[PDB]
């Protein structure tokens, strides 16, 4: 069987707190 | 061999790489803490970040 990945598999780049911020 | 001579001989190499990062510190200098101030202007050091 098969299916679309949708938006799975995002992960944290580093052990740094950040908040209320857009970053890339 | 001892008969190799200077440039020819074996030499031991250490490379100390470091994970120098803002992530969790675990290996640090011959270094010792103060008390923690709150609500007053201070110089500060955490893990040798300052
Ligand atoms: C996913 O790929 C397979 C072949 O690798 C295909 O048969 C299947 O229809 C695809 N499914 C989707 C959701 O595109």
């Amino acid at each position: 069987a098969y299916t679309n990945s949708f938006t799975r598999g995002v992960y944290y780049p580093d052990k740094v707190f950040r908040s209320s911020v857009l970053h890339s | 061999q001892p008969t190799n001579g200077v440039g020819y001989q074996p030499y031991r190499v250490v490379v100390l790489s470091f994970e120098l990062l803002h992530a969790p510190a675990t290996v640090c200098g011959p270094k010792k803490s103060t008390n923690l101030v709150k609500n007053k202007c201070v110089n500060f050091n955490f893990n040798g970040l300052t």
